[PDB]
C-alpha cells in the first residue's frame, strides 16, 4: 500500500479539508476522538483506510493532513471544533499577518518566514510514511495567501520531493462571491507559476456550485458551509478510488495517464450526480441511467461551460452504491444512441468505467439525502477553456491601466512577471484550440 | 446479483467489473438489497430467505407486484436485522388488525408512499414495531380520524405530503405525540393554524418537541400562521418556500426578515443559519415597519401613557418585547421617506 | 473649476470691447456656429461648447440680436441644439441642453415659442431628475425675463410650477404638463 | 490583533492628536484616569488596536508626541487626558525650526529624529504584530513640515513592509499670515508623494469658511478647527476600531482605495456639521445624511467633488442604521430612473455601518473619497510658489542651511507632473 498527505492552504482550503475529514470519518465510522471499533488491528498495513489515516499504538487515528493558514481567525475555531482531539496540534500551523488579498505577499512578504517551518513539519509526516504517492493540495485562486503560499510550497517541494505526484483542488473565483478586486491578477499569476508544478488540478466555479445549491438543493442563499458540504461529496467520490480497494485510478500516477494526456493541459471537468435535497429523500428513485444522463447537463456540472461545443480527450465514469454492470450497460448504450460526442483522434486515452461497492453517506441533518447510488464523471474537454477566456478579459482590462500593480512590484515582484503570466495564458489558450482542430 | 460498445470514435474500458461480480455473487453477505421493478409478488417457501440472506440491513421493494401485506410481513419475519424498509407503489390489502407483533422489532424506517393506506390501517400495521422512527406517508389521501394510543410513540419523523385533506382539526389529533422532532407538510393545502389553548406570550402543549417544520407549497398568505408559530415551545427551524407571501419576486426578501421577527427561537430558516446580525437587522426592520401603527393604537415612551388595543396585541404580540430590547420608536424614526415639492 | 472661472473672466473682458460693434459680434457668432457644426455628435467639444453657451447667454452678450424677430443666428443655434439633444441619454449632456434651451427663451419671435416646446418635451422625460431640473430652469427663466409671459397668466404658471411634484409618476405629471402648455400657448405635444 | 503606532509632531499636529485621542476615548467609554467604565462589550473587542494592556487592567495610549518647542508638550501633559500618554513618549528640544523647512529636517529636527526612532522602536517592540505607522502634522511650519518628512524617510528604510499614513493639514493665508509657508508646503508635498501610501488632506481654508458661514462663529479660533479635525479623524478610523461586515484593514483599504502609487490624496469629510458647547438640536435621518455627505460644504477641503472624476468612493455610517437600509439607499442613487437621484454620488462605492454612535450625536456619517478636484489644492500653492521663486525671496535662508535650488526645481517639477496626471485622468471614459 501507499499513504498520502493532504496539504490545505488559505481560508477556503482549511474550510474544505475539515468537511472532507468529517465526511471520511462518518463514512469509515471513525469516532470524533479517533476510535475505530470495527478495526481489528492497532497499526496500519493490512486494512484499506491506512492510505489516508495513520494508526498508532494507542489506537489513535491521526488524519494525514497538514493545515497551514496565515490568519488565526479560522484556525482558532478549527482547533476548538468538534474534532479537537482528531487533528494534531503540530499539523495545524498559523501565521501572524494576513496577505490582505495579495500574491506578492502570500509569496515573498508572508511566505518567506513560514516556508522554513512548513517543510520541517511536512518532513515529520513524510518520514513516517513508507511509500508516499504524492500530495493533495486544497486552495483557491481568489485568495491571495492560498495562491501565493501554495505556489511557493509547491515549487519548494518540486526540488526535494521531485519524484512524487502532485494534485490540486482550486476554486475558480466568481464575480458574485468575490472577496478581492485583484482576484484576476492572483489567479493568472498562480496558474502560470504552478502550471508545471501540478500533474492534475480540479477547478470549482463558485457560480456553478451556487446555482446547484439554489436550484437542486433548493436553498435561498447557499452559505460557504453549504457549498463546502456539497464539494465534500465530490471530493469523497474522487478519493474513493485510492481509499478503497477499487480498480480504477488507484494511484495518483494513474490520474496523469488516464485523464491528463497532455502535461500542459491539466484541467479536467468533473460532475457528480444525483443532487437530491433532504426533504425529497424518498420522493423519486433515479436508476443508474438517469444519474448517468444527468451528468451531461450544464446546470449539474461543477464549472460553467458547454462541453457540447467541444471534443473529448479522456473520460472516466465511477459508480458507487447499488450498481450492476448489466444496468451500466444500458447507460453506456444510451450515451451512444441518444447522445453523441466526438473524440480527439490524436489522444491516446479513451473511455473508462469503474464501479465500487461502497454506498454514499451524508451528515445527520444535512442538506443532501442518503441516496442509494452515485455517479461521478470526469471528462477532459476543451470547453473548459471558455472559463479561462473570461478570466483573461478582466485581468487584461485591469492591466490596461496598470491599476493595483504598484502594490505588487513593491513587495518582491517584477513588472515582467505579469507579461510572462499573460504570455503563458495566451499560449495555453492557443494550445487549447490547436488540440481541437478538425 | 448473480448473472464491446463504442462511443463516438473510442472504446469503453470497464475495469474492476469482475471484482464487483464476484462480490455480489455472495448472497450471504448482501448488506443492502434493491429490487426495483423486479416483479416480486409472493415471498416463496419460508426458511429459504432466512438461510440464503441471513444478514440484510435495508430492502427496497418499491414498484413490485405485492398484492397483500401478508407477503411483506412474511419477508419481514425472516429478516431479523431489517432496519430500513420501503414498499412504495404497491396497492397492498392490509388486514383488520391481524398482523401479529414481533415481526419488526428493529425497524427504524418505513416508507409507505403511494399505497392507498388509510389512517385506520396505519395504526394496525405499525403495531409490531414500537421503535419506529421515520414513517413516510406521502401521496395517500389519508384522513386523520383517530389518534394514537399504544403505537406511534417514538416516531421521530412523520411525512404527510401530497395530501390535500389535512387541517388544524386533523393536526390536533397527532399533536400529543411525545417524540415528534419533524413533521413535513409539503403540498398539503393547509392555510391556517392556531393554538386556542394558549394566550399571548404563553406556550402550547401541542407539538412540544417539534424542532424542524416544513410547510412549503401551501396557501400561507396571512402573517397569522407565523404569529401562531411563536407559541410552539421548541422550533429552532422552518421552511416556507414557494408560497403566496414568500414568492420568487425581488421584494420577497422583505417578508423573510418579517418571519425572523415573528419567532424568537428561529436559529435557521430555509436551511440558512440566522446569525446574530441577521436577527438584529430583522428585529430592527420589524420595529421600524409598524412604528406608525404602534403609535396609532396608543403608545408612549413613558409607562404612564400606554394603552394598546387587543388587535395590536394579537397581530404583533412581540412588539412589546422589542420595545424593551431597543427602546421605543422616537418621533424622528417615523419619517424615513416623504414626497417633496 | 479655476480654469473655467479664469477663462470666463478673460473672455468677458474681450467681449465687453466688441459688444457694441455689431460686425464683431456677428463674426464671433458665425465662427461659434461653424465650430459647433464642425464638431457635431462629438462628446469632446459638444459638451464644453454647450456649457460655455449657457454662461455666454446668462452674461448677456447677444443683447443686440434680441431686438429683432426671427434671427437666423438663433434659428440655426436652436436647430443645432435640437440635433445635439436628439435622444440624449446621459444626464451630463442633458443638463447643458436644458440650460441652453432655457437661456435661449430671451430671443423673441418663432425662436421663443418653438424653444418653449422643447422645455415641455423635457418636463415629461424618462427620469424624474430631468423633469425636476427642467421645472427649476423654467421657474428661474420666468423670474429672469418678465416680458416672455403676460402678467395675467404669469400667476397661474407660477402657481402650477410650485405645488407640483415633478419627481412623481408620469400619469400625474402629464396633466400638469398639459395645463402648463394650455397656459403658455404651446401646442399640445403628441406621442 | 493588529496594532497601530500613532505619532504627533508640531504644535498643530499635537493639538489635533490630543483632541482626536480625547474624542475616541470619550466615545469608547474611558475615564480620564485610565480605567474602563463603558456600557458596551463592543468597546473592547478591538481596543488593542490603539491601546496597550498594561498591568492592573489599564489601557496605555500609543501616542508618541514630539515637539522641538516646549510649549504644546506641557499643555498636553496637563490636559484633560494628559495623564494617559506614557511620560517617556514625549521628545522635545528648546528652539524649533523658525518657520524654515531646512531647519526642522537638516540642522534642528534631525537632532531629535534619533530620539524619535528610539521611542517609536521601544513602543513597537511590545506589540505582537505591527500593521503600519501613523503621523499627524501640518504642512505649515518646520517641526511639523520638516520633522514629519524626516521621520517618514527614516522609518521607511527600517520598516519597508509597514503602511505609512499621514494627516497633512494644508495651511491657508486666512489662518496664518506667514510668508514662508508656500515653500514649507511644497517641500513637504515633495516628500509626501514618494514615501507615502495615503495622505488625508485637511485644508484650513475650508474649515475657516465653514466656521465663518455655516457655524456663523464670530472669530473662528484654532479650537473650532481642531474640533472638526478630530471629528473627521474619529469618523475615518471607525472600521479600524469597531466590528462590522466590512473588515477592511489598513493595507486592504489602501489597496482598494489607491489604485495608483503617486495618486493617494483623499478629501475626507463628516456630517452633520456641529460646533462646541451645545449640539443636540435636530435629529438627522439616513436620506438627509446621504444627501449631505456628498455636498462640497460638508467636505474639509476647498474642492468641488462634482467637478472632477471619481477614482474611489467610500462612506462610513455611525448609528442605528442597518447595512440593508443603507444598501437600499446606495442602489437607488446610482440609478437615473430612481427619484431624488444624484449625479455626483458615483457607482461601486464602499459603504460601512457602525453601532456605537459618536459623542453628542445619535447618527452621523463620514466620507473618504478621492476626487480629481483635489488638484485645486495643489495649484493654489503652485502659483504662490512661483511668484516668490522668480524673485528669489527668502531663499538665502534656505541656501545657507544646506538646501539648494535643485531640490526646489525638483519639487516644482514633481508637483507639475502630479497636476498634469490629475488633469489627464479627470478626462477618462466611464465605460
Ligand atoms: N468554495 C469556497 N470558496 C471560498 C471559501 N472561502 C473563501 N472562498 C473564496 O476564495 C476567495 C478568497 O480566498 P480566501 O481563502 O478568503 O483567501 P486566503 O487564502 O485566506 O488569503 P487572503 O487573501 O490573505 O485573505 C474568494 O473568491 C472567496 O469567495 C470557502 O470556504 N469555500
Ligand atoms: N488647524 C490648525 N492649524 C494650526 C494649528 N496650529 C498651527 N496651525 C497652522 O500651522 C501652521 C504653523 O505650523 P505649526 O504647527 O504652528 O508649527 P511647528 O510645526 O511647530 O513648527 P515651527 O514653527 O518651526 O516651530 C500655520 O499655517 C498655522 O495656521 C492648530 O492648532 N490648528
Ligand atoms: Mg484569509
Ligand atoms: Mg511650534
Amino acid at each position: 500500500m501507499r499513504e498520502c498527505i493532504s496539504i490545505h492552504v488559505g481560508q477556503a482550503g482549511v474550510q474544505i479539508g475539515n468537511a472532507c475529514w468529517e465526511l471520511y470519518c462518518l463514512e469509515h465510522g471513525i469516532q470524533p476522538d479517533g476510535q475505530m471499533p470495527s478495526d481489528k488491528t492497532i497499526g496500519g498495513g493490512d486494512d484499506s483506510f491506512n492510505t489516508f489515516f495513520s494508526e498508532t499504538g494507542a489506537g489513535k487515528h491521526v488524519p494525514r493532513a497538514v493545515f497551514v493558514d496565515l490568519e488565526p481567525t479560522v484556525i482558532d475555531e478549527v482547533r476548538t471544533g468538534t474534532y479537537r482531539q482528531l487533528f494534531h496540534p503540530e499539523q495545524l500551523i498559523t501565521g501572524k499577518e494576513d496577505a490582505a488579498n495579495n500574491y506578492a505577499r502570500g509569496h515573498y512578504t508572508i511566505g518567506k518566514e513560514i516556508i522554513d517551518l512548513v517543510l520541517d513539519r511536512i518532513r515529520k509526516l513524510a518520514d513516517q510514511c513508507t511509500g508516499l504517492q504524492g500530495f493533495l493540495v486544497f486552495h483557491s485562486f481568489g485568495g491571495g495567501t492560498g495562491s501565493g503560499f501554495t505556489s511557493l510550497l509547491m515549487e519548494r517541494l518540486s526540488v526535494d520531493y521531485g519524484k512524487k505526484s502532485k494534485l490540486e483542488f482550486s476554486i475558480y473565483p466568481a464575480p458574485q462571491v468575490s472577496t478581492a478586486v485583484v482576484e484576476p491578477y492572483n489567479s493568472i499569476l498562480t496558474t502560470h507559476t504552478t502550471l508545471e508544478h501540478s500533474d492534475c488540478a480540479f477547478m470549482v466555479d463558485n457560480e456553478a456550485i451556487y446555482d446547484i445549491c439554489r436550484r437542486n438543493l433548493d436553498i435561498e442563499r447557499p452559505t460557504y458551509t453549504n457549498l463546502n458540504r456539497l464539494i465534500s461529496q465530490i471530493v469523497s467520490s474522487i478519493t474513493a478510488s485510492l481509499r478503497f480497494d477499487g480498480a480504477l485510478n488507484v494511484d495518483l500516477t494513474e490520474f496523469q495517464t488516464n485523464l491528463v494526456p497532455y502535461p500542459r493541459i491539466h484541467f479536467p471537468l468533473a460532475t457528480y450526480a444525483p443532487v437530491i435535497s433532504a426533504e425529497k429523500a424518498y420522493h423519486e428513485q433515479l436508476s443508474v441511467a438517469e444519474i448517468t444522463n444527468a451528468c451531461f447537463e450544464p446546470a449539474n456540472q461543477m464549472v460553467k461551460c458547454d462541453p457540447r461545443h467541444g471534443k473529448y480527450m479522456a473520460c472516466c465514469l465511477l459508480y458507487r452504491g447499488d450498481v450492476v454492470p448489466k444496468d451500466v450497460n444500458a447507460a453506456i448504450a444510451t450515451i451512444k444512441t441518444k447522445r453523441s460526442i466526438q473524440f480527439v483522434d490524436w489522444c491516446p486515452t479513451g473511455f473508462k468505467v469503474g464501479i465500487n461497492y461502497q454506498p454514499p453517506t451524508v451528515v445527520p441533518g444535512g442538506d443532501l439525502a442518503k441516496v442509494q447510488r452515485a455517479v461521478c464523471m470526469l471528462s477532459n474537454t476543451t470547453a473548459i477553456a471558455e472559463a479561462w477566456a473570461r478570466l483573461d478579459h478582466k485581468f487584461d482590462l485591469m492591466y490596461a491601466k496598470r491599476a493595483f500593480v504598484h502594490w505588487y512590484v513593491g513587495e518582491g515582484m517584477e513588472e515582467g512577471e505579469f507579461s510572462e503570466a499573460r504570455e503563458d495564458m495566451a499560449a495555453l489558450e492557443k494550445d487549447y484550440e490547436e488540440v481541437g482542430v478538425d | 446479483y448473480v448473472l464491446i460498445v463504442t462511443i463516438g470514435n473510442k472504446p469503453v474500458e470497464t475495469i474492476g467489473f469482475d471484482s464487483i461480480m464476484k462480490q455480489q455473487s455472495q448472497l450471504s453477505k448482501l448488506q443492502e438489497v434493491s429490487l426495483r421493478n423486479c416483479a416480486v409478488s409472493c415471498a416463496g417457501e419460508k426458511g429459504g430467505v432466512a438461510e440464503a440472506c441471513p444478514n440484510i440491513r435495508k430492502v427496497d421493494l418499491s414498484k413490485n407486484l405485492l398484492s397483500s401485506w401478508d407477503e411483506v410481513i412474511h419477508i419481514a419475519d425472516q429478516l431479523r436485522h431489517l432496519e430500513v424498509l420501503n414498499v412504495s407503489e404497491n396497492k397492498l390489502k392490509f388486514p383488520s388488525g391481524s398482523v401479529l407483533t414481533g415481526t419488526l422489532s428493529v425497524l427504524k424506517v418505513l416508507v409507505l408512499n403511494q399505497t392507498g393506506i388509510t389512517w385506520a390501517e396505519v395504526l394496525r400495521c405499525v403495531a409490531g414495531c414500537p421503535g419506529l422512527e421515520e414513517l413516510y406517508l406521502e401521496s395517500n389521501n389519508i384522513f386523520i380520524s383517530e389518534r394514537p394510543t399504544d403505537v406511534l410513540q417514538t416516531v421521530k419523523l412523520l411525512d404527510l405530503s401530497s395530501n390535500q385533506l389535512i387541517d388544524e382539526n386533523q393536526l390536533y389529533l397527532i399533536a400529543h405525540l411525545p417524540r415528534l422532532e419533524q413533521l413535513i407538510l409539503s403540498d398539503t393545502g393547509i392555510s391556517s393554524l392556531h393554538f386556542p389553548d394558549a394566550g399571548i406570550g404563553c406556550k402550547t402543549s401541542m407539538f412540544p418537541s417539534l424542532k424542524y417544520l416544513v410547510v412549503n407549497d401551501n396557501q400561507i398568505s396571512q402573517w397569522s400562521f407565523f404569529n401562531e408559530l411563536e407559541k410552539l415551545p421548541s422550533l429552532r427551524a422552518l421552511s416556507c418556500l414557494r408560497n403566496p407571501l414568500t414568492k420568487e419576486d425581488k421584494e420577497a426578501e422583505t417578508a423573510r426578515l418579517l418571519i425572523i421577527a415573528s419567532i424568537g427561537q428561529l436559529k435557521t430558516l430555509n436551511k440558512c443559519e440566522i446569525l446574530p446580525e441577521e436577527r438584529r437587522r430583522a428585529e430592527l426592520d420589524y420595529r421600524k415597519a409598524f412604528g406608525n401603527e404602534w403609535k396609532q393604537a396608543g403608545g408612549h415612551k413613558d409607562p404612564e401613557k400606554n394603552r394598546l388595543s387587543e388587535e395590536f396585541l394579537t397581530a404583533h404580540p412581540r412588539y412589546q418585547f422589542l420595545c424593551l430590547k431597543y427602546g421605543a420608536p422616537e418621533d424622528w424614526e417615523l419619517k424615513t421617506q416623504q414626497p417633496l415639492m | 473649476e479655476s480654469t473655467i472661472r479664469h477663462s470666463t473672466q478673460s473672455l468677458f473682458e474681450y467681449m465687453k470691447g466688441i459688444q457694441s460693434d455689431p460686425q464683431a459680434l456677428g463674426s464671433f457668432s458665425g465662427t461659434l456656429l461653424q465650430i459647433f457644426e464642425d464638431n457635431l455628435l462629438n462628446e469632446r467639444v459638444s459638451v464644453p461648447l454647450l456649457k460655455t453657451l449657457d454662461h455666454v447667454l446668462t452674461h448677456g452678450c447677444f443683447d443686440i440680436f434680441t431686438t429683432e424677430e426671427d434671427h437666423p443666428f438663433a434659428v440655426k443655434l436652436l436647430a443645432l441644439c435640437k440635433k445635439e439633444i436628439k435622444n440624449s441619454k446621459d444626464i451630463q449632456k442633458l443638463l447643458s441642453g436644458i440650460a441652453v434651451f432655457c437661456e435661449m427663451v430671451q430671443f423673441p419671435g418663432d425662436v421663443r415659442r418653438q424653444a418653449l416646446l422643447q422645455l415641455c418635451l423635457l418636463l415629461c422625460h424618462r427620469f424624474p431628475l430631468i423633469r425636476k431640473t427642467t421645472a427649476s430652469q423654467v421657474y428661474e427663466t420666468l423670474l429672469t425675463y418678465s416680458d416672455v409671459v403676460g402678467a395675467d397668466v404669469l400667476d397661474e404658471v407660477v402657481t402650477v410650477l410650485s405645488d407640483t411634484a415633478w419627481d412623481a409618476e408620469l400619469a400625474v405629471v402629464r396633466e400638469q404638463r398639459n395645463r402648463l402648455c394650455d397656459l403658455l400657448g404651446v401646442p399640445r405635444p403628441q406621442l | 490583533m493588529r496594532e497601530i503606532v500613532h505619532i504627533q509632531a508640531g504644535q498643530c499636529g499635537n493639538q489635533i492628536g490630543a483632541k482626536f485621542w480625547e474624542v475616541i476615548s470619550d466615545e469608547h467609554g474611558i475615564d480620564p484616569t485610565g480605567t474602563y467604565h463603558g456600557d458596551s462589550d463592543l468597546q473592547l473587542d478591538r481596543i488593542s488596536v490603539y491601546y496597550n494592556e498594561a498591568t492592573g487592567g489599564k489601557y496605555v495610549p500609543r501616542a508618541i508626541l514630539v515637539d522641538l518647542e516646549p510649549g504644546t508638550m506641557d499643555s498636553v501633559r496637563s490636559g484633560p487626558f494628559g495623564q494617559i500618554f506614557r511620560p517617556d513618549n514625549f521628545v522635545f528640544g528648546q528652539s524649533g525650526a523658525g518657520n524654515n523647512w531646512a531647519k526642522g529636517h537638516y540642522t534642528e529636527g534631525a537632532e531629535l529624529v534619533d530620539s524619535v526612532l528610539d521611542v517609536v522602536r521601544k513602543e513597537a517592540e511590545s506589540c505582537d504584530c505591527l500593521q503600519g505607522f501613523q503621523l499627524t502634522h501640518s504642512l505649515g511650519g518646520g517641526t511639523g513640515s520638516g520633522m514629519g518628512t524626516l521621520l517618514i524617510s527614516k522609518i521607511r528604510e527600517e520598516y519597508p513592509d509597514r503602511i505609512m499614513n499621514t494627516f497633512s493639514v494644508v495651511p491657508s493665508p486666512k489662518v496664518s499670515d506667514t510668508v514662508v509657508e508656500p515653500y514649507n508646503a511644497t517641500l513637504s508635498v515633495h516628500q509626501l508623494v514618494e514615501n507615502t501610501d495615503e495622505t488625508y488632506c485637511i485644508d484650513n481654508e475650508a474649515l475657516y469658511d465653514i466656521c465663518f458661514r455655516t457655524l456663523k462663529l464670530t472669530t473662528p479660533t484654532y479650537g473650532d478647527l481642531n474640533h472638526l479635525v478630530s471629528a473627521t479623524m474619529s469618523g475615518v478610523t471607525t472600521c479600524l476600531r469597531f466590528p462590522g461586515q466590512l473588515n477592511a484593514d489598513l493595507r486592504k483599504l489602501a489597496v482598494n482605495m489607491v489604485p495608483f502609487p503617486r495618486l493617494h490624496f483623499f478629501m475626507p469629510g463628516f456630517a452633520p456639521l456641529t460646533s462646541r458647547g451645545s449640539q443636540q438640536y435636530r435629529a438627522l435621518t439616513v436620506p438627509e445624511l446621504t444627501q449631505q455627505v456628498f455636498d462640497a460644504k460638508n467636505m474639509m477641503a476647498a474642492c468641488d467633488p462634482r467637478h472632477g472624476r471619481y477614482l474611489t468612493v467610500a462612506a462610513v455610517f455611525r448609528g442605528r442604521m442597518s447595512m440593508k437600509e443603507v444598501d437600499e439607499q446606495m442602489l437607488n442613487v446610482q440609478n437615473k430612473n430612481s427619484s431624488y437621484f444624484v449625479e455626483w454620488i458615483p457607482n461601486n462605492v464602499k459603504t460601512a455601518v457602525c453601532d456605537i454612535p459618536p459623542r453628542g450625536l445619535k447618527m452621523a456619517v463620514t466620507f473618504i473619497g478621492n476626487s480629481t478636484a483635489i488638484q485645486e489644492l495643489f495649484k493654489r500653492i503652485s502659483e504662490q510658489f512661483t511668484a516668490m521663486f522668480r524673485r528669489k525671496a527668502f531663499l538665502h535662508w534656505y541656501t545657507g542651511e544646506g538646501m539648494d535650488e535643485m531640490e526646489f526645481t525638483e519639487a516644482e517639477s514633481n508637483m507639475n507632473d502630479l497636476v498634469s496626471e490629475y488633469q489627464q485622468y479627470q478626462d477618462a471614459t466611464a465605460e
